[PDB]
């Protein structure tokens, strides 16, 4: 009479039917990724590159392809932007179509290892009851994993065989799959730097084929077999929830603050790039820099790239968003059709006047328009009766170098008003919301639900930590006390 | 619509409420 | 305030009106005294 | 300093409420309480206070280049207050309203003057003295009390304003307000 | 040649957060 | 053992306490953080 | 330091010791508490 | 150990000293426990009493500047480090004691030894019952508060611009961090903290419940108008009727608990899950994935100027709370707004 | 070594290494008494 | 372990104690009126807030250099 | 004596009670 909540223990004592429900799993999962694949290939808009990456269209799973090194479709379009000549059959529909017939492969398996659970294999040869050799177990595991490390961190993210990995400029306008070249120094630990990556997966590798060498060969001291519990599949259990909830939180924290192995690119920007004005402070670099050349303002900001330009709005933080404001970005906001330009605002003195930005946290942001001495000289009042900085009192005029309003210069207060409402949101662009219906409101790029849902998932498991190592270290007293 | 969803629910959860209460399992002694 | 022949008497005045919350208190001293008896 | 020591059984420094500052040519009390501010709201303001609690009750000193010899060159004081109308902000809002109470026809602030003076000094000195009441259509604060102080010397005109919300100036803001007025004194 | 000092001036009133004011505040 | 009797220790630790309070209370009244 | 701080602190001490000492005295002498 | 217990061992020697039974068992988790407790509580009262937070967050938040029980706070650093960990030997206070307390470093110092200490508290939980040969049920349920703690005073921090925005160590300091996540992430409306709201009121329900029912079923077991004399700890029977408390609150409330031991693991179970709720809600909080508005009822009213509810009316207050409390809340944002681009009602 | 902060890394190391040294020799001289 | 009430009501404990809990408070008192607190934990004294330049609450506004930021900030 | 008793309230005692004194001194300062 097993409750709801124990049924899946009766295979704790059974090696095949846990060898079975573990190729269940695994092929559920395989399945969950060629599906996913397959619904994001099919609502996939890959026309534009610039204003409309991945991460704007809430894609999940490509980032990840894209990022190991598959760029290509048989539907003749490329991530990049180019033409497909020849994907071959490592596109995106050809890993959709492996993880599924991978996924039914391990059912069938899964279907056998049910069946014929009674394998003499689990049998001890000595007593001849049911029994697995946990250490050595872990050691051929472990020097498998290790294996696999090593080949993934030398051949592949290296180019020796494989193709690489996605590496990009600090500001995420050129990126592409390219072979990484090994770290060896202390910069080997910067986490923004690709290198660290196959050197990395080369060392820890080779340790790990060492270290099952040992788990493999050295058999736990009696004082450590039983303290650690070791014998016990729940212990085993309780350990590796542990660990996998550590790296839970490790991945978690890396895509949030962004490393070389979450682009943004691929993921959208960090929240950080526009707390610290990341993307600001090298558009106004390369414009400062264009204007000491000599060339006009409508030139310098006409020199300057729609995609550097989009990462420097509000709309693409992961931090502005809701929980239940689903789906992709594309959603909230209008899809992106250009860039209007670039907003300068400037009194009828002459001075000119910067808009205040809103920060992260503000879901709502006064307008105001500051001196460069930091002297707020004008503002839209949320009083019009006695007002002191208005519009119309300051006489704001607003004109917009570069983009599609380029050398366009508006001073009736209404507009003003408006485009300055609009450029405390970071660069001004022109929104197509008719086509997905999009209501207004911002969405998060994939890093923030990909960090949300893992650390969900990490504190989950730390609780799962606790539940089943309590149940293993207290397994006596679980059917019940003794009294004292 | 959503006024019928959430009119739905809520009776759904009172007629639950009813049940546990006039249909419980009766307590066993001993 | 308090008329002027009474005026040097004012510190016993402003102390007098704690007394009642110190009987609770002494009550509970006594009781102590007895260990609780 | 590090080993100045404590003021354990000490006396207090000042408990009078203001503290004195002395500006390019002025001289002024400002309440302890006040913060400075940094903003300008004109360009010829050379000092600004404002409120620890509400920011509504602030004072700024002006001080701008006068074509005038001396503050009488002006004219009447009411004429000299009627010049400055731009200090009481601005009405932004330009729609056709009726149904505002104690307001005229498409007007939503109204400035009415309590009150003009003339002031000495140990000097000699002449001073314009102004006390406002602007009330607005949402009552912000059950209108606003503005006190104005304005004199001519060496070519320039210097101009003190005091700003309190009425409900601050009922419960204590204006000893504070009529305070930072009487210490006003220019050279 | 780029001026840091008018560059700082400029993200400062958008931002006051940016990376640019807080590197070598003290030297400021 | 017997001498200087629980209830007696108890009353005067009480009353030491109970002063002490009063204390914090009369310093939360003047000097720093009285608002004047 | 003030004479009617120094009074209210007399008198205080008196009033408080009051109770404790006719406990003390009866606990002595042998009372009936 | 089990084929043999093999010789004595120096860890032998340790684990029984440790492991005695003397006032305050210290055990092996007492090696984490009691140093890092000890130097949190310390390091709290040391801030509350000295440290003080002018450079900080501009505020005084110790005694020594004025300060009482209920304002003074062992503030969050500035947010300009980050989320630095703040050293008394890194690059930030560079080994001055005293202008790593000016810095905030007394923070971080309190929470990273207060992390260690519940850790090592939950581990004191483990062994004490291990010793004593009980399901450790209570260590499973202080698993709860640990999580409230990392969610709240770890995870949220890391997820926004640095420490700064992070609970600083106080009363009125905690009732800041409550009043900025109602004004900023409509915390109220967010369904997980309506779960841990539910949970915890349901279990302070059942505390009351199950105290008054338990003394009000007693069998009588003594002649004595005092009750509490007539129980014996070594007694066998029960000292309450539980057919007397089933059928009352059967007949009172409709339904009622038959089973002690299912009764008690609710009473375990429903804070511990009300708890564990709040905390995946601030950690979609510390992702600011805040469920701050119905899209729905937003657009309907910006299309139609006389629908409102009391969401909006919500809204309205948490834009207030925003735009108010933004400029001496948040100094580093160097935030001088003019008092007329505040939102205001009328006359007020 | 090179950047002082590695120097006080170090240092720190050696600091924590010498308390943990201190409160495992304590425990070892008062379980052998 | 004595029991606590014989330890309380010895009068050993308490003419050993009469002598160290008054030096502790001493001690305190001390601590706080020599000014060594202020001098130790760096709280600024209440004619230490504001200086000459600074007007207003201070800023740390950096991560590395903060020292010289801070002690530049604080009371010379 | 010096048992892990002692050691448990004393920890918690002579720290306490220099507090107590520092803030009773602090009770009496002037601004
Ligand atoms: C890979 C990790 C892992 C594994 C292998 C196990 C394995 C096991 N657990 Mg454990 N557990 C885990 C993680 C894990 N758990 C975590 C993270 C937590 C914290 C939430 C728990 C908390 C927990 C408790 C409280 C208990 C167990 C119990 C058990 C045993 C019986 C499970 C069962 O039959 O329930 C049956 C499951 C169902 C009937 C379906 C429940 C449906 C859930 C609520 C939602 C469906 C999830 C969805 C379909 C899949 C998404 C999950 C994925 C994205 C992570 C079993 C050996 C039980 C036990 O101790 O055995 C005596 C038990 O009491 N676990
Ligand atoms: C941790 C794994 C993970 C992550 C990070 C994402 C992330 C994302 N997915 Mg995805 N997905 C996943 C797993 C994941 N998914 C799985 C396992 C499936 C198979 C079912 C899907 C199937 C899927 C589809 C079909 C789509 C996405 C889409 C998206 C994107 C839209 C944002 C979003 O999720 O909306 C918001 C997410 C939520 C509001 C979920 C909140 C979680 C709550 C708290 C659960 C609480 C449930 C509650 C207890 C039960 C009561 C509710 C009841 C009344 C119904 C986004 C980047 C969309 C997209 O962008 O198209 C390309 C899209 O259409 N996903
Ligand atoms: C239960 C014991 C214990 C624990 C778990 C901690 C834990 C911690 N302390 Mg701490 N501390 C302790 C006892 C303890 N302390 C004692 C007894 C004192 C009094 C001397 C201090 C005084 C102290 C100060 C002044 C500071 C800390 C700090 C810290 C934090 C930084 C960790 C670090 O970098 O240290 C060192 C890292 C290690 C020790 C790694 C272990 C290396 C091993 C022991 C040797 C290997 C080195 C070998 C040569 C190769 C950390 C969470 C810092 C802090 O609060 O951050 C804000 C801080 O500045 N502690
Ligand atoms: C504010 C609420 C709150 C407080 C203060 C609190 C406090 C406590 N709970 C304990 C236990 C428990 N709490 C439990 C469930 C719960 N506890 C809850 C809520 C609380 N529990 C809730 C809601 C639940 C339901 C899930 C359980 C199941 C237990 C126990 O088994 C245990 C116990 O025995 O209780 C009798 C005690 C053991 C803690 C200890 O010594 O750690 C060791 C000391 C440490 C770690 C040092 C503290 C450092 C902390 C983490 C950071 C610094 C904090 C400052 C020093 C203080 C700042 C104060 C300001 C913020 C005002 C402690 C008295
Ligand atoms: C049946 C139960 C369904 C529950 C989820 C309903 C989601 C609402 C919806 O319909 O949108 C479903 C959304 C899609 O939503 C749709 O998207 C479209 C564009 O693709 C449009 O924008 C539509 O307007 C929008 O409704 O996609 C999802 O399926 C959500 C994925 C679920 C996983 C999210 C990340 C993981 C989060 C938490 C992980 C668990 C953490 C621990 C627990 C907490
Ligand atoms: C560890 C051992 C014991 C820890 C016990 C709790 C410590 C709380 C310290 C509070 C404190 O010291 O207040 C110290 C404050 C100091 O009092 C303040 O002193 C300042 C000096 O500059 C100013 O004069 C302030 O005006 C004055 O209020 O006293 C109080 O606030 C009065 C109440 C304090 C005690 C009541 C709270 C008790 C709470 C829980 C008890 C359980
Ligand atoms: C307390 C007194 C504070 C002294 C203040 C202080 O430490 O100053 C920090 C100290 C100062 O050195 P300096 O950097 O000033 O010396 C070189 C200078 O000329 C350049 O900075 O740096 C260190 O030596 C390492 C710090 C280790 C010592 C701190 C803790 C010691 C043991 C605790 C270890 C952490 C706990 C975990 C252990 C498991
Ligand atoms: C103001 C707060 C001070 C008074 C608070 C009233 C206390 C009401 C009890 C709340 C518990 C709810 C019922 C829970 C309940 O029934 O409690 C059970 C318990 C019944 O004990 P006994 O009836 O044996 O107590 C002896 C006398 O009450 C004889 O009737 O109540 C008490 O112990 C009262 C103790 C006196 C408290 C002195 C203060
Ligand atoms: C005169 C006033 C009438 C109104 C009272 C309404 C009574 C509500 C009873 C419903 C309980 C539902 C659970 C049935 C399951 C059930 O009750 O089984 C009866 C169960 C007793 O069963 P046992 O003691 O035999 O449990 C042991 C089992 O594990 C097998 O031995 O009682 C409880 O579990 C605790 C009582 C419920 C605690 C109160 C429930 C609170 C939920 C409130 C829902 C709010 C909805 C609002 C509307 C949207
Ligand atoms: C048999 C076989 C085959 C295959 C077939 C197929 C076609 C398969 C596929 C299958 C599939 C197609 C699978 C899929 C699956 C899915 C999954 C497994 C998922 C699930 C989901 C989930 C679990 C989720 C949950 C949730 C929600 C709903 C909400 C939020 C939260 C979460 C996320 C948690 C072949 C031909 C090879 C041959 C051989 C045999
Ligand atoms: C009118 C008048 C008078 C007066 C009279 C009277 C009536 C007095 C009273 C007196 C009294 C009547 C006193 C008492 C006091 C009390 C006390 C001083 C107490 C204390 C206590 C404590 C501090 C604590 C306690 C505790 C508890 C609570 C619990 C248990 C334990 C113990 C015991 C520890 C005279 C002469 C001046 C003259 C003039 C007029
Ligand atoms: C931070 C730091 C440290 C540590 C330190 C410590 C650990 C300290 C301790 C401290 C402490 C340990 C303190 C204590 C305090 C206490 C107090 C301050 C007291 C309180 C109490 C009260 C206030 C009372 C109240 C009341 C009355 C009056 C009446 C009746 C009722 C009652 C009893 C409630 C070290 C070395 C690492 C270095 C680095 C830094």
């Amino acid at each position: 009479g097993l409750p709801w909540y124990r049924v899946h223990t009766v295979v704790i004592n059974d090696p095949g039917r846990l060898i079975s429900v573990h190729l269940m799993h695994t092929a559920l999962v395989a399945g969950w990724a060629g599906a996913m694949t397959l619904f994001e290939i099919a609502v996939f808009d890959p026309s534009d590159p610039v204003l409309n990456p991945m991460w704007r269209q809430g894609m999940f799973v490509l980032p990840f392809l894209t990022r190991l090194g598959v760029t290509q479709s048989w539907g003749g379009w490329t991530i990049s932007g180019e033409t497909s000549s020849n994907p071959g059959i490592w596109s995106y529909e050809g890993a959709a179509a492996s993880h599924i017939v991978l996924s039914g492969l391990l059912f069938l398996a899964s279907v056998w290892h049910w069946v014929y659970w009674d394998l003499e294999l689990f049998r001890d040869p000595r007593t001849g009851k049911t029994a697995l050799d946990l250490p050595k177990i872990f050691g051929i595991h472990l020097f498998l994993a290790g294996l696999l490390c090593f080949g993934f961190g030398a051949f592949h993210v290296t180019g020796v065989f494989g193709p690489g990995i996605w590496v990009s400029d600090p500001y995420g306008l050129t990126g592409s799959v390219q072979p990484v070249a090994p770290s060896w120094g202390a910069e080997g630990f910067d986490p923004y730097n690709p290198g660290g990556v196959p050197a990395h997966h080369i060392a820890a590798g080779i340790l790990g084929v060492l270290a099952g060498l040992f788990h493999l060969c050295v058999r736990p001291s009696i004082r450590l077999y039983f303290g650690l519990s070791m014998g016990s599949i729940e212990s085993v259990l309780s350990s590796s929830i542990a660990a996998v909830f550590w790296a839970a939180f490790v991945v978690a924290g890396t895509m949030w603050y962004g490393s070389a192995a979450t682009p943004i690119e691929l993921f959208g920007p960090t929240r950080y790039q526009w707390d610290q004005g990341f993307f600001q402070q090298e558009i106004q670099k390369r414009v400062a820099q264009s204007t000491s050349e000599g060339l006009s303002v409508s030139e310098a900001w006409a020199k300057i790239p729609e995609k550097l330009a989009f990462y420097d709005y509000i709309g693409n933080n992961p931090a502005k968003g809701g929980l239940f404001r689903t789906g992709a970005m594309n959603s909230g906001d209008g899809i992106a059709v250009g860039w209007l330009g670039h907003a300068s605002f400037k009194d009828q003195e002459g001075r000119e006047l910067f808009v205040r930005r809103m920060p992260t946290f503000f879901e709502t942001f006064p307008v105001v328009l500051i001196d460069k001495d930091g002297v707020v000289r004008a503002d839209v009042p949320f009083r019009k009766a006695e007002s002191k900085y208005s519009i119309e009192q300051v006489g704001v005029s607003v004109t917009f170098y570069g983009g599609e309003l380029n050398g366009l210069t508006f001073t009736d207060p209404s507009t003003v008003k408006k485009y300055a409402r609009k450029a405390q949101l970071g660069e001004i662009f022109e929104f197509d919301r008719s086509t997905l219906q999009s209501d207004g409101v911002f969405r998060s790029s994939p890093r923030g639900w990909f960090t949300f849902g893992h650390l969900s998932f990490a504190l989950l498991f730390f609780f799962g930590h606790i539940w089943h190592g309590s149940r293993t270290i207290f397994r006596d007293v679980f059917a019940g006390i003794d009294e004292d | 619509m959503e006024a019928l969803v959430y009119t739905f629910l809520l009776i759904g959860t009172l007629g639950i409420i009813f049940f546990s209460i006039f249909f419980r399992e009766p307590p066993r002694i001993a | 305030k308090l008329p002027e022949a009474y005026a040097p008497f004012s510190p016993i005045v402003d102390v007098l009106p704690i007394i009642p919350v110190l009987f609770i208190l002494l009550a509970f001293v006594w009781q102590a005294s007895v260990s609780f008896r | 300093a590090y080993g100045e020591g404590a003021n354990v059984f000490g006396r207090v420094t000042n408990k009078s409420g203001f503290v004195p500052y002395a500006g390019d040519s002025f001289a002024l009390l400002l309440p302890s309480k006040w913060n400075p501010s940094d903003q300008k709201e004109v360009e010829s303001i050379v000092l600004r206070y404002e409120d620890n609690f509400d920011a509504v009750n602030n004072l700024y000193v002006v001080e701008d280049k006068s074509d005038k010899s001396s503050i009488e060159a002006y004219g009447t004081p009411e004429e000299f207050i009627s010049q400055f109308g731009y200090l009481l902000g601005k009405q932004a809002w330009a729609g056709q309203t009726v149904s505002e109470g104690g307001f005229d026809a498409n007007r939503v602030s109204n400035a009415a003057l309590l009150g003009v003076a003339t002031e000495k000094d140990k000097k000699g000195k002449t001073y314009y003295k102004f006390e406002i009441l602007t009330r607005t259509a949402d009552g912000n604060e059950g209108g606003r009390h503005q006190l104005v102080k304005a004199t001519v010397s060496n070519g320039k005109l210097y101009l003190l304003k005091v700003q309190a919300g009425d409900k601050r100036w009922f419960k204590g803001t204006d000893k504070e307000c009529l305070g930072v007025l009487d210490s006003f004194t220019v050279v | 040649r780029v001026r840091t000092v008018l560059d700082m001036d400029r993200k400062d009133p958008a931002k006051e957060e940016t990376v640019k004011e807080l590197r070598k505040d003290i030297n400021n | 053992t017997g001498r200087i009797p629980l209830w007696l220790v108890g009353t005067v630790v009480g009353l030491l306490a109970i002063g002490l309070l009063a204390i914090f209370f009369y310093g939360s009244y003047v000097g720093l953080g009285s608002s004047l | 330091m003030s004479l009617t701080l120094i009074l209210q602190l007399v008198a205080l001490f008196a009033v408080v010791a009051a109770g404790p000492l006719v406990v003390v005295l009866l606990s002595v002498r042998g009372g009936n508490l | 150990i089990g084929t043999y217990q093999e010789k004595r061992t120096w860890f032998d020697d340790a684990d029984d000293w440790l492991r005695q039974d003397r006032f305050v068992f210290v055990g092996w988790s007492g090696l984490l426990l009691l140093p890092c407790a000890y130097f949190a509580v310390g390091g709290w009262l040391t801030g509350c009493t000295f440290v003080t937070s002018w450079y900080t967050h501009g505020l005084a938040s110790s005694y020594i500047e004025g300060c009482n029980f209920l304002t003074a706070a062992v503030s969050t650093p500035a947010n300009s480090l980050g989320h630095s960990l703040l050293f008394v030997w890194g690059p930030e206070a560079q080994g001055d004691l005293t202008r790593w307390f000016q810095l905030g470093g007394l923070w971080a110092f309190v929470a990273l030894h207060g992390a260690f200490g519940l850790i090592g508290f939950m581990l004191r939980q483990f062994e004490i019952a291990r010793s004593v040969n009980l399901r450790p049920y209570n260590a499973i349920a202080f698993s709860a508060p640990i999580a409230v703690f990392v969610s709240v005073f770890l995870i949220y921090p890391l997820g926004q611009s640095g420490w700064f925005f992070a609970p600083s160590f106080g009363v009125a300091s905690i009732f800041r961090f409550i009043l900025f996540f109602q004004g900023f992430h409509n915390w109220t409306l967010n369904p997980f903290h309506m779960m841990g709201v539910a949970g915890v009121l349901g279990a302070a329900l059942l505390c009351a419940i199950h105290g008054a029912t338990v003394e009000n079923t007693l069998f009588e077991d003594g002649d004595g108008a005092n009750t509490f004399r007539a129980f014996n700890p070594t007694q066998a029977e029960e000292t309450y009727s539980m057919v007397t408390a089933n059928r009352f609150w059967s007949q009172i409330f409709g339904v009622a608990f038959s089973n002690k031991r299912w009764l008690h693991f609710f009473m375990l179970f429903v804070p511990v899950t009300g708890l564990w709720m709040s905390a995946l809600g601030v950690v979609g909080l510390a992702l600011n994935l805040r469920a701050y508005d119905f899209v729905s009822q937003e657009i309907r009213a910006a299309e139609d100027p006389e629908f409102e509810t009391f969401y909006t009316k919500n809204i309205l207050l948490n834009e207030g709370i925003r735009a108010w409390m933004a400029a001496q809340d948040q100094p580093h944002e160097k935030l001088t707004l003019p008092e007329e681009v505040l939102p205001r009602g009328n006359a007020l | 070594s090179v950047t002082p902060s590695l120097k006080n890394f170090l240092l720190s190391l050696v600091a924590g290494a010498v308390v943990l040294a201190a409160i495992a020799g304590a425990v070892t001289a008062v379980s052998n008494f | 372990e004595r029991p606590f009430s014989d330890i309380l009501t010895s009068i050993r404990y308490w003419v050993i104690h009469s002598i160290t809990v008054p030096s502790l408070f001493i001690a305190g008192w001390l601590f706080v009126s020599t000014g060594l607190a202020y001098d130790v934990f760096g709280s600024p004294r209440p004619n230490e807030y504001f200086t000459e330049d600074r007007q207003d609450a201070p800023l740390i506004t950096d991560r590395f250099n903060a020292l010289e930021q801070v002690k530049k900030l604080s009371a010379q | 004596i010096f048992t892990v008793r002692w050691l448990a309230i004393h920890a918690i005692a002579v720290p306490t009670i220099f507090f107590l004194g520092a803030i009773t001194a602090m009770q009496f300062i002037q601004r």
